[PDB]
RNA sequence: CUGUCCAAUGAGCGCAUAGUGAGGGCAG
């Protein structure tokens, strides 16, 4: 099905798998903040890995700043089709429309992290 | 630069130093007139209307419920109890002079007042206008407030909501949100959560305003009446 | 513990406060 134009770039069904894998993961060894506003000091501080944000988001707006904030600090930003989707890999029973992979001292999850951040690169075109 | 907001910003602060010299005025006329008709400030609650009263009656209180103009001021209820407590008020007419003085302060007063309502009004208009969203959950006036320290649309947005309530704060961890008609309108006792959950939800108004959607302030309209359901469950 | 309602579109906290961040109400 289609997605709000607007939700760019959207990751097809491998990378939403690995994406929402590494999410999980993430919450787990506790580099994982989760929310739009959470997400959103994890870039003004610096601290961010990658953006993931679901394009289910009513209305899209609310988190469209994130994109611009990520494209200025030069961090990787993806969408998922589904914010019940990602809300489950953060731990959540609720829904969830932005996250954040946080930087993390000698993170056990570095490389997946590096190969995570070059399929999102590859995206933006 | 020459963005609108800093103008909006700072017409709308004039806004509060003239209600303050206005709340300085009533006072001193209500002081200077007391000596003429002393139970009048009792009677007539709102500082215009005393006001307005003040110069339409005069040094002459008798026959006061006949005039056709205090009729467009006051209720006929309370004309009526004026004009009865008129007929026995224990005052003085008043000199020449101070009744001349009076009657310039009054007219000082008005013309305030007018000016106030012509600024009011253009913070309205302009502030729907910049940020239709946030304006309809907060007001055009506490809108424009919390832009003008942000720095912008822009720089409001890229805010989280925790220090968007924040702003404009020095009992505690109270700011322009909080200090909002919207939050005012609470009880004291749920005004801490009902100022959280206002910024909340004036974060995500101030981001779909930043990119210029719902320009009919549909987001807005629904956000608040998604506050205010929320504030009838709390009750 | 269990049921239910709410909750990252922010629960709860409130001079870490330009902050915090997952938990809370009600019923057995």
């Amino acid at each position: 099905a289609d997605v709000n134009p607007k939700a760019y770039p959207l990751a097809d069904a491998h990378l939403t798998k690995k994406l929402l894998d590494l999410v999980q993961q993430s919450c787990n060894y506790k580099q994982l903040r989760k929310g739009a506003n959470e997400a959103t000091k994890t870039l003004n501080r610096g601290i961010s890995e990658f953006i993931v944000m679901a394009a289910d988001a009513e209305p899209l707006e609310i988190i469209l700043h994130l994109p611009l904030l990520c494209e200025d600090k030069n961090v990787p930003y993806v969408f998922v089709r589904s914010k019940q989707a990602l809300g489950r890999a953060c731990g959540v029973s609720r829904p969830v429309i932005a996250c954040s992979v946080t930087i993390k001292e000698g993170s056990q999850l570095k490389q997946q992290i590096q190969s995570i951040q070059q399929s999102i690169e590859r995206l933006l075109v | 630069a020459a963005p609108e907001y800093r103008v909006i910003v700072d017409a709308n602060n004039l806004t509060v130093e003239i209600e303050n010299e206005l709340n300085i005025i009533h006072k001193f006329i209500r002081d200077k007139y007391s000596k003429r008709f002393p139970e009048l400030e009792s009677l007539v609650p709102n500082a215009l209307d005393y006001i307005r009263t003040v110069k339409e009656l005069g040094n002459s209180l008798d026959k006061c419920k006949n005039n056709e103009n205090l009729q467009q001021i006051l209720t006929n209820a309370t004309i009526m109890v004026v004009s009865v407590t008129a007929s026995t008020t224990q005052g003085q007419q008043l000199s020449e002079e101070e009744l001349e003085r009076l009657e310039e302060a009054c007219d000082m007063a008005l013309e305030l007042n007018a000016s106030k309502h012509r600024i009011y009004e253009y913070v309205e208009s302009r502030m729907s206008f910049i940020a239709p969203n946030l304006s309809i959950i907060i007001g055009a006036s506490t809108a424009a407030k919390i832009m003008g320290v942000a720095g912008g649309l822009t720089n409001l947005s890229k805010m989280p909501a925790c220090n968007i309530m924040l702003l404009g704060a020095q009992l505690p961890h109270t700011g322009y949100i909080y200090h909002s008609d919207i939050v005012q309108s609470l009880p004291p006792d749920l005004r801490r959560k009902a100022a959280r959950l206002v910024a909340a939800k004036c974060t995500l108004a101030a981001r779909v305003d930043s990119f210029h959607e719902s320009t009919e302030g549909k987001v807005g309209y629904e956000l608040k009446d998604e506050i205010e359901r929320k504030f009838d469950k709390w009750q």
